[PDB]
């Protein structure tokens, strides 16, 4: 602390940089089409789930 | 060549320091920018990236403007500083693909390898994927149209390597991860019927429009198997498919049971203490 | 021998009719009855607790 100090930092965001960063990081969750990995795990609900819930039981 | 290619949303952050930069100009037309990341690997994979002035003509759409000075100088720093990463291909932020688009593409065609083109929206009110990778490359036409270059569609996806997933969620604190449970799944389970909606109605309009309507042969070959995998599916009577649905009933009678008797579990302890500590707090309250 | 189950299938006599089918989900009922089975003593012990606490 001697002869040293420092400051206060904050941020600064806009609308364009809001929508545009959310929709890019929502879709980054998302699927290109958003139906094709849905009904793939549907269909592994009879198989892959169907162990872990064995496990979970 | 390649299957897949990974975008940091970097570039597009870039993108959006293009809409910040402009300072009220009254033009705002298509910028063409560099972009850079490893060909080496089979995968692609991009880190960052620079930009360069581009300037059109209103009338005239062949006018393109381009600086290999500036290119050769700027690859010349970043290779200097890093040499983990080479040139690629470029991008453009126009919604609309210009004929003239080969014509820039050819000079990074000549003095590059084989590039990579990129388009984007410049206002994101587009819920679908921003993206979209289109590689360029030579295909022989079916029809016997003379040979030239074609722009292919190449899955993507958006991901960050490690401190930006950290700077992304840090500078948001809106979004949510996966997260398995009740909301994140069942907000998925309606929006995505509009996310198909909008989509479907913005596409089939102009198809079944531009089909009748219009000309310039852009072979329309591949949409009789577009309306082949429409009739893929012939109407199923699902007769053949009841002991699917009743497997599939089994297993939610299973969840019933699960649900059910673990409730019945977590009841134990709310039904003992709402009788014994109540009447022993009674008791001794006075 | 299908008295011994070594096998999965059935005889007929006037019809003659073999018959083979098996079932899978063999580790799914056992499971869900014995999680029935050990929570109902769960539940009656509960209802034994109350019946002492109230009356």
């Amino acid at each position: 602390n001697r002869h040293y100090y420092s400051i206060t930092i904050n941020y600064r965001k806009n609308e364009l940089e809001q929508k545009m960063l959310l929709n890019l990081h929502k879709k980054s969750w998302m699927e290109g089409l958003t139906l094709q990995d849905y009904s793939e795990h549907c269909k592994h609900n009879e198989s892959v789930v169907k162990e872990m819930l064995e496990l979970a039981k | 060549a390649v299957q897949k290619v990974v975008v940091h949303p970097l570039v597009l952050l870039s993108v959006v320091d293009h809409f910040n930069r402009i300072g009220k100009v009254g033009n705002q037309k298509r910028v063409v920018g560099v972009l850079l990341g490893s060909w080496q690997k089979k995968v692609l994979d991009v880190s960052n990236s620079f930009a360069v002035p581009f300037d059109e003509d209103d009338k005239d759409d062949s006018v393109w403007f381009l600086d290999h000075d500036y290119l050769e100088n700027m690859y010349g720093m970043f290779k200097k500083v890093n040499a983990r990463e080479r040139i690629v291909g470029w991008y453009h932020t126009g919604p609309k693909l210009h004929k003239n688009d080969i014509a820039i593409n050819e000079l990074m065609k000549r003095y590059c390898p084989n590039s990579v083109l990129v388009i984007i929206d410049v206002k994101p009110k587009d819920l679908g994927l921003p993206t979209e990778a289109y590689i360029s490359v030579e295909e022989v036409h079916d029809d016997g149209t003379p040979t030239s270059k074609t722009f292919e569609h190449v899955t993507s996806e958006i991901g960050a390597e490690e401190a930006e997933e950290v700077g992304v969620e840090h500078l948001l604190r809106d979004i949510k991860d996966t997260t398995v449970g009740t909301l994140s799944q069942r907000i998925t389970n309606q929006v995505h019927g509009l996310k198909g909606l909008n989509s479907k109605l913005l596409d089939i309009r102009s198809y079944l429009e531009k089909v009748a309507t219009g000309k310039l042969p852009i072979n329309h070959q591949i949409i009789y198997q577009l309306q082949d995998v429409f009739n893929l599916l012939p109407d199923v009577s699902l007769q053949e498919f009841v002991k699917a649905f009743y497997l599939k009933t089994n297993d939610q009678m299973v969840v019933v049971y699960l649900a059910s008797l673990i409730r019945s579990v977590v009841a134990l302890h709310n039904l003992i203490n709402n009788k014994i500590a109540n009447r022993d707090a009674e008791k001794k309250e006075g | 021998m299908i008295l011994d189950k070594k096998f999965h299938g059935i005889l007929d006599q006037g019809e003659g009719v073999l018959i083979i089918f098996d079932e899978p989900p063999v580790d799914k009922t056992y499971e869900a009855a014995l999680e029935t089975i050990q929570n109902m003593s769960k539940v009656v012990d509960s209802l034994y607790n109350k019946a002492k606490k109230l009356t």
